[PDB]
């Protein structure tokens, strides 16, 4: 039913496009869409601590983890096919898990597709 | 002896310590006039990250030495 466009053939597209930004989501808990943590046990996305300063994200991923005691998390827009920034709030610190892929799926995520971001 | 420390804003405290002091007890003392917990803190000297289970002396810092306040940064 629906027709090609009078406009298809010749629309002008913009020489200098701002490539748009990449996708992304959004903390559950507030508005950051950036510093994300998706929690391995119950996949849930919440932002980042938040520095003494004031610096940094809104602090709900880790208080979901006070709160929950799931210790591990990857940072969203760091998973590639070869890996993924993963945080222990258990051993507080920056770790590998070889078992990640298998992880993710668990939550219909192909490890494999995603980009960096 | 007192140690000077500068804090995250470029301000200046004074810390009461002893050459044989750990890093986690002058965290400790930071935390008790600046309220920054110790996990949360990284102690520069002369560009030298100083290290938990290390004293002052083993990086000669000495009477009226300066340290540096940063932010330890984690993830999650
Ligand atoms: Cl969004
Ligand atoms: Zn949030």
């Amino acid at each position: 039913v629906r027709q090609v466009s009078k406009h298809a053939f010749s629309l002008k597209q913009l020489d200098n496009p701002a490539r748009i930004p990449p996708c992304g989501w959004k903390c559950s808990k507030c508005d950051m869409r950036e510093n994300l943590w998706l929690n391995l046990t119950d996949g849930s996305i919440l932002c980042g601590r938040r520095y003494f300063d004031g610096s940094g994200g809104n602090n709900h991923a880790v208080e979901h983890y006070r709160e929950t005691g799931y210790p591990l998390a990857v940072k969203l827009g760091t998973i590639t096919p070869d890996g993924a920034d993963v945080y222990s709030y258990d051993e507080d610190d920056m770790v590998l898990d070889p078992s990640l892929a298998e992880h993710l799926s668990h939550f219909g995520i192909d490890m494999l597709k995603m980009q960096k971001t | 002896m007192q140690i000077f420390v500068k804090t995250l804003t470029g301000k200046t405290i004074t810390l009461e310590v002893e050459p044989s002091d750990t890093i986690e007890n002058v965290k400790a003392k930071i935390q008790d006039k600046e309220g920054i917990p110790p996990d949360q803190q990284r102690l520069i000297f002369a560009g030298k990250q100083l290290e938990d289970g290390r004293t002052l002396s083993d990086y000669n810092i000495q009477k009226e030495s300066t340290l540096h306040l940063v932010l330890r940064l984690r993830g999650g």
